[PDB]
């Protein structure tokens, strides 16, 4: 739909769309943009992932009230109208899912070659695997799950070898991958390690760094501190 | 509550 | 499209999605029960006012963030893309209000006798026509204001016969269109003196009402206040 | 700023 719009003029439209909180078009006009065919920048990058956070966050937003409200149900035997709601809302998420896991396949991650990229990626990938683990229920919700494991650790693989501790899309990372390991892989004990070994680490990275990379990654840091202190 | 994942 | 779903699960799903902030389909379900045929209960009419009025104010919204950009754009000769995502956006908000507009003259005005239900969806057909004419600059931006006018009058004119002047809907409406008067008609002192009159006229009335109408009509008096503190 | 029109 976006094929007849400038990739320059589909980015621009982009950033106009987050100025005006318009993120479902914020999304499709970087969709059009990665379907053009070139490698993304690192702000281009950003722009792709802030937009799609921001659809599947409100998404998984209702889908939490609605399946709250159909667990609540299943405790006056009302009609299938909640469970018909939650459906159609599940629906949609997975087909948001789908299409940015598509988009990555098609072909974002083969053309990844520097270690900020191909971990971004992987990272996405990992992300919107764990969005589908979420609502999965069936046969294949195992295998959900190990997509999901299986995209992180590449990326954290590639993130402990090519980056400092402190790269602030490792720290986003492995905050990430922790949190797959206390909600989705049934793992507390993995994500609190997880969770407190790259906080350590980073913190003694912290002596290299300027005043603004410092507080790109004390940011992050303290997500980290947040969960734990949550979880502990 | 529900753990930080990333966000800015 | 949402013709083979029953009136009374249009009206339950709108409930939810309404509890899962989902407004575009809030909005949805409750076209589909206006396109039933029946007229609309208390309660169901306040669902399709708040459904649509989200709709519309998250698109107003974004409007005005991407109005300002433009008009600054016009004081770097950049391209046409801040005007092309304007008009996007404003194209979608006019069709929003049309499908609103729609509604009300198909057929829900036509068979609203009782002066609660006439009221409001005469206040609807002003607040719809007014939102028309925040972004109208053509050959008929004259006939929109005008019919926004109209509509406000008519309501008005049977509000005042048929209401007390604590009445919730009544106080809405003159909220609404002494907004209208300040900022689309160019008349502030009728602004003014609209919303003083109103507030004046609910004050001597309060002492009728029980604590529950007590609060939610002094609820919209302190709106009318907030105006004539912004505006004096 | 902009007046309040109604809302809940
Ligand atoms: C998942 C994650 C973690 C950190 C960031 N982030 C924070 C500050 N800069 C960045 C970043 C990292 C990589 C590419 C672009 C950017 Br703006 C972002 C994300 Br999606
Ligand atoms: C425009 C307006 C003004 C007042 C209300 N309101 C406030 C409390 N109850 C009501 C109301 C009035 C008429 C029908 C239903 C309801 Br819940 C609502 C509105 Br849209
Ligand atoms: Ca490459
Ligand atoms: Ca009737
Ligand atoms: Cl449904
Ligand atoms: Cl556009």
């Amino acid at each position: 739909a976006m094929g007849s719009m400038e990739r320059a003029s589909l980015i621009q439209k982009a950033k106009l769309a987050e100025q005006a909180e318009r993120y479902e078009d914020m999304a499709a006009f970087m969709k059009g943009a990665v379907e053009k065919g070139e490698e993304l920048s690192c702000e281009e990058r950003n722009l792709l992932s802030v937009a799609y956070k921001n659809v599947v966050g409100g998404q998984r937003a209702a889908w939490r009230v609605l399946s709250s409200i159909e667990q609540k149900s299943n405790e006056e035997e009302k009609g299938p109208e909640v469970r018909e709601y939650r459906e159609k809302v599940e629906t949609e998420l997975q087909g948001v899912c789908d299409t940015v896991l598509g988009l990555l396949d098609s072909h974002l991650i083969k053309e990844a070659g520097d270690a900020e990229s191909r971990v971004f990626y992987l990272k996405m990938k990992g992300d919107y695997y764990r969005y589908l683990a979420e609502v999965a229920t069936g046969d294949d919700k195992k295998r959900i799950i190990d997509s999901a494991r299986s995209a992180y650790q590449e990326a954290m693989d590639i993130s402990k070898k090519e980056m400092p501790p402190t790269n602030p899309i490792r720290l986003g990372l492995a905050l990430n991958f922790s949190v797959f390991h206390y909600e989705i892989a049934n793992s507390p004990e993995e994500a609190i390690s997880l969770a407190k070994t790259t906080f350590d680490e980073a913190m003694a990275d912290l002596h290299t760094l300027s005043e603004d990379s410092y507080k790109d990654s004390t940011l992050i840091m303290q997500l980290l501190r947040d969960n734990l202190t949550l979880w502990t | 509550r529900r753990p930080s994942s990333w966000r800015q």
